[PDB]
């Protein structure tokens, strides 16, 4: 058995996502496929059961409109279409492989979830994408260290000296901001008798934005 | 009703250790309980079906039981190497869904504390003149994490937004933590010296610089 | 007290240079220097206020700094559309009364 698909782009409130994970190496027509998020911090919810025969799909006491499902014989690969997201979507979204058949509301009580894997992340944020204009960060054994800040989405990659180094490189955590940006912090240790004499920079990267900026860490003049 | 579970098992080595999941009359007991585990960062797995017997790709290693309103996951002793966080799962005719459980990761149970090292990043000239200053300061080599950062200006300490990050683990046996705090040029530009605490539960150590060089 | 300025300047394209607004003792570094430029047949704008901050709007191209008497001018590349006249404006206390130096004029050589 086989999961593995596409990360999902993030989606600002008041849109449309679809996620589909590959089925293959079986006949797609006997086992129903789930779907369920992992909150973090906290448990799972799950909003109903996909045959992948004829429409006998039901919808959870919770989930009304909002979620809508959609299957596809030709290629094997259920389809969804996800409305009204909101600050409680915010959960990475995971296909669940079931065994057996199940159409009526008590059968699947012998039913138990088969496979999981590599599912797709979906993030609830009225930012979509925007292009970073980050700034040199003047330092303070020594500390250095670049902070990113007015980007979206997570996460950017911090290397140094060209990507020479990669000892003492931790990607600090960030926060959810009220304008809705984010900043990872990285730094690295030099001795104090070099500080304003050796060159260094540090690499960030933008994957959506296609924006890679080779910026140089001055001292606060 | 809402199925619970403990936010955290403390489970020693050695010794074996289980775990509880409470539910009602018609969740538990009429339908049988799943248990499921997760590797950090991966998928999850299922551990325990229909109370009796288990997948093929776990050895003789896990037991789980059903009794009336709660079942038990008996486990026996514990690896240090293998931490993983447990799930628990039922069914309820009246939700008419699948319900999980909160999450229970098991703790290993004593280590003596460091000597925390403080920095504090001041902002560049090239932030200050698109208008605009931020102040950060970093907490590293400390163990354990559950550390609490505040800003504080040498007479009062100043609230414009202060957040404090959770801390996270890193592969050096080492906690990490950081705070950040974006401030204007005119207030930014009042206090000569600025600085951040940190909590080490027992160990509080300042770091001052000044905003000149 | 007079603010001293080349009447022209000589920037060739492709490397930075650097200009001078010189004055006089207690003239230049007791209060703030300020860089104005005017379009010819338009209203003036500001350049660098302070030598500290480069205000919006502006592109970061021009570098503002105070050396003692002498203020300089620091510029990254030369382009054909940042071609405007350059003019140095500054405070005295001695005067009462806003002093401006003679005009740099900057040509493509």
């Amino acid at each position: 058995v086989q999961l593995v698909q596409s990360g999902a782009e993030v989606k600002k409130p008041g849109a449309s996502v679809k996620v589909s994970c590959k089925a293959s190496g079986y006949i797609f027509s006997d086992y129903n496929i789930h779907w369920v998020r992992q909150a973090p911090g906290q448990g799972l919810e799950w909003m109903g059961w996909i045959s992948p025969d004829s429409d006998d799909t039901n919808y959870a006491q919770s989930f009304q409109g909002r979620v809508t499902m959609t299957r596809d014989t030709s290629i094997t690969t259920v389809y969804m279409e996800l409305s009204s997201l909101r600050s409680d979507d915010t959960a990475v979204y995971f296909c669940a492989r079931s065994v057996g058949y199940c159409s009526l509301n008590s059968c699947q009580r012998w039913m138990w979830f088969d496979t999981w894997g590599q599912g797709a992340l979906v993030t609830v944020s009225s930012a979509s994408t925007k292009g970073p204009s980050v700034f040199p960060l003047a330092p303070s054994t020594a500390a250095l260290g670049c902070l990113v800040k007015d980007y979206f989405p997570e996460p950017v990659t911090v290397s140094w000296n060209s990507g020479a180094l990669t000892s003492g490189v931790h990607t600090f955590p960030a926060v959810l901001q009220s304008s809705g940006l984010y900043s990872l912090s990285s730094v690295v240790t030099v001795p104090s008798s070099s500080l304003g004499t050796q060159t260094y920079i540090c690499n960030v990267n933008h994957k959506p934005s296609n924006t890679k900026v080779d910026k140089k860490v001055e001292p606060k003049s | 009703p809402v199925l619970t579970q403990p936010p955290s098992a403390s489970g020693p080595p050695g010794q074996s250790v289980s775990i509880s999941c409470s539910g009602s009359r018609s969740n538990i007991g009429t339908n049988f309980v799943y248990w499921y585990q997760q590797l950090p960062g991966a998928a999850p797995k299922l551990l325990i079906y229909k109370n009796d017997q288990r997948p093929s790709g776990v050895p003789e290693r896990f037991f789980g039981s059903k009794s009336g309103t709660s079942a038990s996951l008996a486990i026996s002793g514990l690896r240090s190497e293998d931490e993983v966080d447990y799930y628990c799962a039922a069914w309820d005719d009246s939700l008419s869904g699948h319900v999980f459980g909160a999450g229970t990761k098991v703790t290993v149970l004593g280590q003596p504390k460091a000597a925390p090292s403080v920095t504090l990043f001041p902002p560049s000239s090239e932030e200050l003149q698109a208008n605009k200053a931020t102040l950060v300061c970093l907490i590293s080599d400390f163990y354990p994490g559950a550390v609490t950062v505040a800003w504080k200006a040498d007479s009062s300490p100043v609230k414009a937004g202060v957040e404090t990050t959770t801390p996270s683990k890193q592969s050096n046996n080492k906690y990490a933590a950081s705070s950040y705090l974006s401030l204007t040029p005119e207030q930014w530009k009042s206090h000569r010296s600025y600085s951040c605490q940190v909590t080490h539960e027992g160990s509080t150590v300042e770091k001052t610089v000044a905003p000149t060089e």
